[PDB]
C-alpha cells in the first residue's frame, strides 16, 4: 500500500467482493459505533434490532456498514439507523502485525477488532492484509449463523 | 490476450442526493475503475505476473 | 347534538409458515410429499432422493431424526383441510432449506434471539424439545388470535 | 404389405464437472493453475492466496491437503486435450465454491443422502477416500458412457 501505486487499496468497513453478501437495513444503534468493529444485539424492539459495539461475554453478529447518505461523521452515533453485514466478505479492523493462516477461525475483543486467529469456532480468515493509517487491516469471511449465544 | 474487471455499489438516496447537491457520486466511482484498469495495465507491463506467464 | 367518534384496529404481524423477511432465502420444488399429509408451518424429512429422476420423497418429522426443511405458504399449491392449509399425498411441496420462516410453536416463554431451535416428534418447535437442530431464533414472538407463532433461521443442510 | 416403425432414444442426464442445479451458487474467478493441469471434475487446492493483489492460486490436490472447489465447464475458457476438456497452465479457472456440482467418481455403489464426502489423492470422489471434506452428497448417481459421475452440494470454506 502507500506510495509507488496509484490507488490506496481498501478502506475498513467496506465489502471487499460480490459474492452472496447479506445487510440488515433495521437496525438502531445504543452507543458510538465506527466503521468495522462487530457488534452485538442487546434486543429487538418492535422488529428492529439494538446493536451495540462489542463488549466482554457477546457474541459477535455482524460488522458495521459505511454508507456516504446515513453518516456525515465518519461514525454512526447514538440513536441513529445502521446498515450491518450479517453475512458476506467484509474489511475488518484488527490489531495484528502479520497475517494468520489461510482458512483460520478469528478471535475478536475489545471494540470488536480482532486480536488473533487460532480459534475453534466462528468466522474465518480469507485471503487479504493491508495497512492503513497506523496498522493493519484484516477481511472477514462473515457466515450467518457461526457463533451460537450460550445457555445460560 | 486477457481480461479485466472491477464493479462497485450504489443506493437510491445517495443518488437522489448528488443529483440534488450539485456532486454526483456515480462518476466518481465510475473513475476510480478507469484508474484501478490503468494501474492494473502498468503492473503488468513493467512487472510481470508468473502465475500468468 | 352528538359528538362523534373514531376507533383503530392494527392488523395481525404473520401467519404460519410464511416467510418473514426478504434475506437471502432458497425453496426446493422438487420434491413429493410420500406418505400422509404436512402441516404449513412444521419441518419435514427426507426419506429418499432418487437417483436419475432427481425428485425428493419428503415426509413428516418422527422420533430420532433429522428435519431437513420448513414448508411454506402458497395460496395456489396447498389445499385447505381442517380448517387449515396442508400439502396432501402426492403433488409437489415446497419446503425452504435457507431463509426466515414463522413456524408453529408449543412453548409458553420468550426465547432469546440466538440460542438453537428444538422439535419435539411432531415437528414443531418446543422449547424442552428431543430433536435438536443447528437453526437458530430471528427474534419475532407474536400469537395469530389463539395460535402461536415463532420465527427461526434457516441455513442449508 | 409392410409394417411402418417407430423408434426412441434418450439423452444422459450429465457430463463431468457441469453445474446442476440453479440453486445458490457461488462461482469464483482470479484464480490461476499454479503448475499442471487441471480436469474439469476433480477438486482443487489453494496453493497461495496473494495479499495485496487477490489472485488465488490453484493447483490439483495432492496427499494431505484441504480441498477448496470444483472446477466448472465452459466453453471458452477452457482447452480441447487428451479427447477431453481441460484447464491449461497459467490459465484462469472457474472454482465453484458453493452450489451442486456433477463430479467424477472412483466408486461403485449408490451412496446416501446425507452424509461426508471423501475424497482420494487424485482429487476424485471415492467412497472410502482417505482425504475428508466439509461437502454433502445431493442423490444424484449417473454414468455418461463409460465415466461414472456423482453429484455433492458444496459448502463454502
Amino acid at each position: 500500500a502507500y506510495e509507488n501505486l496509484m490507488l490506496r487499496p481498501a478502506c475498513p468497513g467496506n465489502l471487499s467482493d460480490t459474492s452472496t453478501y447479506n445487510i440488515d437495513g433495521a437496525c438502531v444503534a445504543q452507543g458510538d459505533i465506527e466503521f468495522g468493529s462487530a457488534v452485538q444485539v442487546v434486543g429487538i424492539v418492535d422488529g428492529v434490532k439494538v446493536v451495540t459495539a462489542l463488549s466482554d461475554g457477546g457474541t459477535p453478529y455482524g460488522i458495521a456498514f459505511r454508507s456516504q447518505y446515513e453518516h456525515l461523521s465518519g461514525k454512526i452515533l447514538d440513536g441513529e439507523v445502521c446498515n450491518v453485514v450479517s453475512h458476506g466478505r467484509v474489511w475488518a479492523l484488527t490489531s495484528l502485525d502479520e497475517a494468520p493462516s489461510l482458512f483460520s477461525k478469528l478471535q475478536f475483543g475489545s471494540g470488536g477488532v480482532v486480536t488473533g486467529g487460532s480459534g475453534y469456532a466462528g468466522w474465518t480468515f480469507a485471503g487479504g492484509f493491508v495497512k492503513h493509517e497506523d496498522g493493519y487491516i484484516i477481511e472477514v469471511r462473515v457466515k450467518q449463523n457461526a457463533f451460537i449465544v450460550p445457555p445460560p | 490476450v486477457f481480461r479485466l474487471g472491477n464493479a462497485y455499489l450504489i443506493s437510491i438516496d445517495e443518488i437522489k442526493a448528488g443529483q440534488a447537491t450539485g456532486r454526483p457520486l456515480s462518476t466518481r466511482k465510475a473513475s476510480a475503475c478507469q484508474l484501478a484498469h490503468d494501474q492494473l495495465v502498468n503492473r503488468l507491463v513493467f512487472k510481470g505476473s508468473a502465475p500468468h506467464k | 347534538a352528538q359528538i362523534n367518534a373514531s376507533y383503530q384496529r392494527d392488523m395481525a404481524i404473520a401467519l404460519p409458515g410464511m416467510v418473514a423477511d426478504t434475506s437471502k432465502y432458497n425453496i426446493d420444488g422438487a420434491c413429493v410429499v410420500n406418505e400422509g399429509d404436512v402441516l404449513v408451518g412444521a419441518a419435514v424429512q427426507v426419506v429418499q432422493a432418487q437417483a436419475v429422476d432427481g425428485h425428493k420423497l419428503v415426509k413428516a418429522l418422527t422420533t430420532g431424526t433429522t428435519p431437513y426443511g420448513v414448508a411454506i405458504r402458497s395460496h395456489w399449491q396447498t389445499v385447505n383441510a381442517q380448517n387449515q392449509m396442508i400439502y396432501e399425498d402426492g403433488g409437489a411441496i415446497n419446503v425452504m432449506t435457507s431463509g426466515r420462516v414463522w413456524m408453529l410453536s408449543k412453548s409458553t416463554e420468550a426465547p432469546t434471539f440466538g440460542s438453537a431451535v428444538k422439535l419435539d416428534v411432531d415437528g414443531q418447535e418446543k422449547s424442552d424439545g428431543t430433536i435438536e437442530t443447528t437453526w437458530t431464533y430471528a427474534g419475532g414472538w407474536t400469537k395469530y388470535k389463539d395460535i402461536q407463532l415463532v420465527e427461526v433461521q434457516l441455513h442449508q443442510l
